[PDB]
């Protein structure tokens, strides 16, 4: 008599190199405006859910591993093409039982070595590399590495206006709905054409079937290493460009120059490599990785309680005996008073309570909101998140994304946990990195 | 020109809707432009280059017949077809020279460079409401209308204050959302836009009227400018006393027991 | 238009019937509109948009010849065919300009926007009865009639109070049951309707007359406005002393013994 | 509950409701929580106020209290399809995790349409009994 | 299920909140006996249905 | 005699619609399906259902 029924239970694994942030509430903004600067005051309270987070910024080793994976995929693609000789062994469409299905690429055949292969294989391998007649060095062609990833948009497919059948659009009985309803929707797709150029277009078409919510992008992934020279004029920064990404002794130093797009591409790539390995059969819908929102970042830094205006225990920049906590410039042209001039090695400075490391300074961090000087008032209190995907035809003003936390270029005013900075979505620089977060599944009673 | 498809999606999401609310009050305020705080609207006393103050932009739109305003009858205010204001009656009453123009549709009436009073407008009426969000249970403010008043010389030296016309907020929302002005006297970067300066509630003023069932203005029950200012402080205690009393965060009673 | 079948079922169930009662008394009251409590009927001093006060709606119905009212003869009141009031005699006596209209049946007589006194009506007569339900044995109140009185200027400055006409409650029940007005001066949502404001007994006033076998009005036995007000307090003690004495809930006598 | 204070003897909240501005998390839980988490009242009912609100079978009218008789009050109206959208509102009583500390008072009225559901309304079932007066 | 006994209660509150504009209201009533659900309808039961 | 016809599936798309500009998408997919919320409260049931 209505005892009730249940469903099979499945667990929530703990991803590697991750820590846990508990629930709570924090006060956003500072109440006393600085007398010198002209910025007026602002304040608003919020609350946020639970979520895991990366201890350290994304190092160089991981980005290099992602680059190698993309290169291997393109190489194996090139191997089986009519121009270079198609090998039927590297691409399989026949099932082991014997049936025909959709093709893919096989990952269980070792790549031939540089000289131990056949001649045509060598000419195929050499297709992606680059050669420079003046200096005689080989490097990964920047423009020939591309990556297409398909993501859905759930939140835009559940609005009351977005439903298909015309009966459910409006619930009032005084306002009827005519059968001929027209709702305009827009998607993104990227088309590779005959000659080998990537063209991206936005199409707007009437809402008929559900394919319209699908999105697909194409973005080059090689880091923008030419940033060092361009950002600083009349300075000898050429020493770092060539070395920063290649030399093996900087593997565990911070990354630099990643634009917003490439950041989303890495965040989306992590999901496939994670899932292809584990199995979660029954009732464990897994949530993909993503860039943190603004509120989650603030809550992570401010240590939870509203008294702390800096991400450490006290309110003084210096420590007990003559040392600096963060890698930031404390004196005019005295970049070297903090110990390090360039971005430094992670895990050098002491951690905060939770367990996060190098929270302020070193490199800044990307964020997934949009920029508007009235940003604080426009979002609801629970899980604030303002999201806007820009279209190509819009002016250049409306595609700025907030960056928060400061870096080694910033003065002691900017390292305050609550201070806003904006940088365009298409250009990277020499003092911005990123880090990844993940929504969790836990039980309230525990 | 026309906005993009995803641009029009952003606008409808941000608009504030007050369809249902279990507490809503209407207050009228008088914003003074000679105090530093409200100086933001009176930065160019005259038209220089592209910099334009608020009143300069308002007169600009109406010359192109792309905007609508209504006359101000004492006491009641309602925006219908009948009360729309014809340009000729408006121009003649306040005393500005005008001449027929050279393009039929580009400009309605030629106006001089300095005949338009841009330095004489000194005080603004702002009509606002405080409402209680049902789905989120937090207080918020919305702006409905804006009316500019000016000052003129008179034989007895009577400093006269006369209103000009009302304005609906929606009609103006798009014209002002892209022009940039500074935000302080000690920092001069054009970071913010006038649209954001109303939204964040950064103006100051004296409460002039409130919706009372007897429909009376404050002055009528106030004898002197001295006694009038005293009434405003207590009213601001009622609105602020509400926001404290609604939430119970911490009392000294529970700790001791 | 026409109500639905199940709509007409709801109405007949809610109507109050006083066919049998072993205690019933009739009291007349004078409701004053200048006190905050009764201000609800005097919210728009003039016609603005759709907001309309009570007297504005009453004059609206009678212009369409869809409503009936009766003249007020001193002392006795009865609603028969003979005492029905013709419009022309009513219009001429109080002094309002009128002109023949343009539609034969849409409007009887053209009325001006402000010629109708909507701000001068200040006091209302309400005729009520208190009755004892037989099947449930609880007290309750029912309203029968409503008459509006107005004030006018005179050479000697005699503030004159003159009634205009009586009204039956049933005839008005359906016209007023859907127009919305606020309920307070410190909250301005249109939650309630005028129909509900009479039912819940939220008006205040001074008792003017009671059904006495000698048929006399209070004033005749009252000398001055000072002495008149004293009589009301004792009458309200009789009605309230009844409701306490009818039920025996708790006395100090039984506990002690 | 027994007393007239929201807080308990030593710094805990009885109900799952928001006690501070944007401080949804001061009560322990943000979303609707697990049943049987908080203490019961005298009778034996659980989670009586807060968590999710509850449906009710009457109709909405601001004069609702005066129109029903004292014994077993019950105003019932089954709406017809042709009637306007105003006349089909049903009362919801008790409040939920979205409500401020004023709404969790046991006697406070809220209305929600009959055709639309939301994120803070549940329900519970009752049953008329047959017992003997002498026992 | 649990059991609720007979009795009488006073409906409404007599002191109107000064801030909000809601006026007062009061009326007494009495009610019969009836069982009731201890907890709200959980997810398991709706899934079974 | 009366007879009705009403769809019974819960209105799980309520979470996103009620709150604008907030990341509530996490609960929609999980609230009714995941086995670890079986004993948590139901949500979105209209009067008819």
């Amino acid at each position: 008599e209505l005892t009730g029924a249940k469903l099979s239970s499945w667990n929530e694994p703990s991803p590697f190199g991750m820590i846990q942030v508990p629930r709570g509430s924090i006060v956003l903004g500072n109440k006393e405006a600085d007398s010198l600067w002209g910025i007026p005051a602002e304040s608003r309270p919020i609350s946020v859910d639970a979520f895991w987070m990366d201890r350290t910024e994304i190092t160089n080793a991981q980005y290099r591993q992602f680059v190698y994976y993309v290169r291997d995929s393109i190489i194996r693609e090139r191997l089986a093409d009519p121009a270079y000789g198609g090998n039927e062994e590297y691409k399989i469409t026949e099932n082991k039982f014997g049936e025909p299905v959709t093709p893919h690429l096989d990952w269980s055949k070792p790549i031939p070595s540089e000289k131990r292969a056949t001649e045509e294989e060598i000419a195929a391998i050499n297709s992606v590399y680059y050669t420079n007649p003046v200096t005689h060095d080989r490097k990964l062609n920047p423009d020939q590495m591309v990556y297409r990833y398909e993501v859905y948009d759930y939140r835009s497919a559940a609005l009351r206006e977005h439903q298909l059948k015309a009966a459910k659009r409006n619930l009032n009985t005084d306002i009827k709905v005519d059968p001929n309803a027209v709702v305009m929707i827009s998607k993104d797709t990227a088309f590779v054409d005959e000659s080998g150029n990537i063209i991206s277009e936005t199409i707007t078409r009437p809402l008929s079937s559900e394919y319209d919510f699908l999105n697909t992008y194409i973005v080059p992934i090689y880091p923008d290493e030419t940033c060092w020279v361009n950002d600083f004029p009349n300075a000898r920064t050429e020493i770092y460009t060539r070395m920063y990404f290649n030399h093996p002794g900087y593997d565990d130093y911070p990354v630099v120059g990643i634009s917003w797009e490439q950041a989303q591409a890495f965040c989306a790539w992590r999901s496939e490599f994670f899932r292809k390995g584990i199995r979660l059969p029954e009732g464990q819908i897994m949530d993909d990785f993503r860039l943190p929102t603004e509120a989650e970042w603030e809550y992570a830094a401010r240590m939870g309680d509203s008294n702390n205006k800096y991400p450490w225990s006290t309110e003084d920049l210096r420590t007990g005996r003559g040392c600096f906590l963060g890698n930031f410039k404390p004196g005019e042209g005295d970049y070297t008073a903090d110990g390090h001039l360039i971005p430094s090695r992670v895990s050098s400075f002491s951690p905060n309570d939770f367990g996060l490391y190098d929270m302020a300074g070193n490199v800044a961090e990307w964020t997934s909101t949009a920029f508007s000087e009235s940003g604080l008032k426009q979002m609801s209190d629970i899980n604030p998140e303002l999201e806007y995907k820009a279209a190509l035809t819009d002016p250049y003003i409306l595609k700025q994304k907030v960056v928060r936390g400061g870096s080694w270029k910033d003065v002691a005013r900017f390292i305050r946990s609550a201070t806003r900075s904006h940088e365009y979505q298409n250009v990277g620089r020499s003092y911005i990195g990123f880090r990844c977060v993940r929504t969790s599944i836990a039980f309230s009673s525990g | 020109t026309t906005l993009s498809n995803r641009a029009q999606e952003f606008n409808r999401r941000l608009t504030q809707k007050t369809d249902n609310a279990p507490w809503r009050r209407v207050v009228y305020r008088r914003v003074d432009l000679m105090e530093e705080s409200n100086a933001v609207l009176y930065y160019p006393p005259r038209p220089i280059g592209d910099r334009k103050n608020l009143f300069s932009t308002i007169f600009g739109l109406i010359n192109s017949n792309s905007l609508d305003v209504y006359e101000y009858l004492d006491g009641f205010e309602a925006f219908t077809d009948q009360y729309k204001i014809k340009f000729q009656e408006f121009l003649d009453r306040f005393g500005i020279y005008y001449q027929p123009s050279t393009n039929k549709n580009a400009e309605l009436f030629k106006v001089a460079d300095s005949d338009i009073p841009s330095a004489e407008v000194k005080a603004y009426y702002v009509k606002e409401e405080w409402y209680f969000t049902p789905t989120n249970s937090d207080v918020d403010i919305k702006i409905q209308a804006i009316c500019p008043i000016m000052t003129g010389q008179d034989e007895f030296g009577e400093v006269r204050n006369q209103p000009l016309f009302w304005i609906p907020y929606e009609n103006i929302r798009p014209y002002i959302a892209r022009e940039r002005v500074m935000l302080s006297s000690l920092n001069n970067t054009r970071n913010s836009t006038i649209d954001d300066f109303f939204r964040l509630n950064l103006y100051k003023g004296d409460i002039v009227k409130t919706e009372n069932l007897h429909n009376r203005a404050l002055a009528e029950y106030c004898p002197t400018p001295d006694s009038m200012k005293m009434e405003s402080k207590r009213i601001d205690k009622e609105l602020q006393g509400f926001r404290d009393g609604l939430f119970v965060t911490q009392d000294t009673t529970w700790m001791k027991q």
